[PDB]
């Protein structure tokens, strides 16, 4: 189907007059401000506080006072650091949130995409392929409810295991060869760090429904009694959009504390392993260490965020 | 002109490459127009399109057909070095033109 | 060949604008259980103990 494209050029039109990234992606001084950024960013766990955002940033700001040719400032860092930042919060790339900032989508989008578009370590490993040879197994042997063909795998599945049972209890166990290991931990890597990558599209989506919600209020006639419902119904609705649906069935399988105390324990083995190591620098490293504790706070905090919508209800329905 | 004289060094080169094996007899010194492409492309770069890579190199060897050097390609895309290509590169041309370009690459530097 | 083709770097350009859509996560509850998955098998092939 072609008859979209007449809308497809207008949609990408309103992209570029609009969505951040690639409006700085445009911009002359384009990869300054992207590699400060990728540097203030690469070591923040929650919003990093803003005090350290100035400091740091002007001490990035010093590491390149030599290009004179990008107007860098040469009688104080630290006030160009806080000129530099508020800008970039004017510029909706950067947002300040319980005085701790915190990266915008936008951002994300832009760093990933200059990152991905120089010669380095690709984005798929050699164990890309094993990984998607799983995968694919695990959703065909569910997707069908046919019975038979359900115990016919779990029957080829437990055979097989039969037979690597009676492998490595005779002792013939296998594993990876250096080489062959580098490349799963730095598959693992990739994958891990994608779950990140969307703990702030959720709470765009969040505060664009909210505001819907209180401009449509505007006709105020309409029944709060509807919105005895809506309170739940805005959910459910971002529940059949991909953003409240998946977020919230992602926080109900990561509730699972057993999964994760596995997940967590497991890390910590590999990590130790020496190849770690050569997969991974010291801030990866560390970065996959605590993964966990990672997720659980931004979590956290995007629902406490959230809760500023669930409040909505309170300053929409109440009159007196 | 100097492209024009890089294809006839190319060209003597695949003249005495086949010689070696068929002595000093007629001219049966037949290369496909597919042979110089890649060996073109190493200096006069890649511009990305095979069809504008082979644009340019037949105008080349019609500018040396003019000169005698090669004939126009046949059906099957392939040409005939006159061999007066030989005398055109012979040791004595090739080193005054070495020498000279050696002199041109000084002056580049 | 007389075949244009899309090279690496308008692939890129093109998986970029397309980033900006409507779609699905990757912060999805079914990416939880592919690394999960993976950290299993990646440690029980790792660890050499039988």
């Amino acid at each position: 189907m072609e008859e979209n494209t007449r809308q497809r050029t207008e949609n990408y039109i309103s992209a570029k007059n609009q969505h951040p990234a690639w409006i700085l992606l445009a911009t002359r001084r384009a990869p300054l401000v992207l590699s400060a950024l990728k540097t203030l960013f690469e070591k923040s766990h929650d919003g990093i506080p803003l005090e350290e955002a100035i400091q740091s940033l002007s001490s990035i700001l010093i590491e390149h006072v030599s290009q004179e040719q990008y107007d860098i400032n040469q009688d104080n860092p630290f006030l160009q650091a806080s000129r530099e930042l508020r800008e970039w919060i004017k510029r909706r790339l950067i947002v300040e949130r319980d005085g701790r900032i915190f990266a915008t989508d936008a951002l994300e989008v832009a760093i990933t995409f200059v990152e991905s578009l120089d010669n380095r370590f690709m984005t798929s490993t050699a164990s890309r392929l094993s990984t998607v040879q799983r995968e694919i197994e695990n959703l065909e042997t569910r997707l069908n409810p046919n019975p038979a063909n359900r115990v016919a795998t779990l029957r080829r599945r437990i055979s097989e295991l039969e037979r690597e049972l009676q492998e490595a209890e005779a002792g013939h166990i296998e594993v990876l060869e250096t080489h062959q290991a580098v490349e799963h931990i730095r598959d693992v890597y990739n994958l891990a760090s994608s779950l990140r990558a969307d703990f702030r599209r959720v709470e765009d989506s969040w505060r664009e429904a909210d505001r819907a919600l209180r401009q449509s209020i505007i006709g105020e006639q309409y029944h709060r009694g509807d919105i005895v419902e809506r309170l739940l119904n805005d959910q459910d609705a971002l529940l059949n959009t991909p953003e409240g649906r998946v977020f919230d069935s992602f926080q109900q399988q990561l509730r699972q504390s057993s999964e994760l105390k596995a997940m967590s324990e497991r890390l910590r083995v590999i990590l130790s392993h020496p190849s770690a190591s050569d997969a991974l620098n010291r801030l990866q490293r560390h970065d996959l260490r605590w993964l966990v504790k990672r997720l659980v706070d931004e979590s956290q905090t995007v629902l406490q965020a959230r809760a500023r919508s669930e409040r909505d209800v309170r300053g929409f329905m109440k009159t007196g | 002109n100097l492209e024009q004289s890089l294809l006839v060094a190319i060209l003597r080169q695949h003249f005495v490459a086949w010689e070696q094996e068929s002595g000093t007899g007629a001219s049966q010194a037949q290369i496909a127009i597919d042979d110089l492409l890649p060996q073109l492309q190493i200096y006069l770069g890649d511009p990305g399109s095979e069809s504008k890579e082979r644009t340019r190199l037949l105008t080349l060897l019609d500018q040396l057909k003019g000169h005698g050097l090669v004939t126009s390609p046949d059906a099957h895309e392939r040409i005939v070095i006159r061999p007066i290509i030989a005398h055109l590169a012979d040791p004595i041309n090739l080193q005054a033109l070495l020498a000279w370009l050696r002199e041109q690459i000084a002056q580049q530097t």
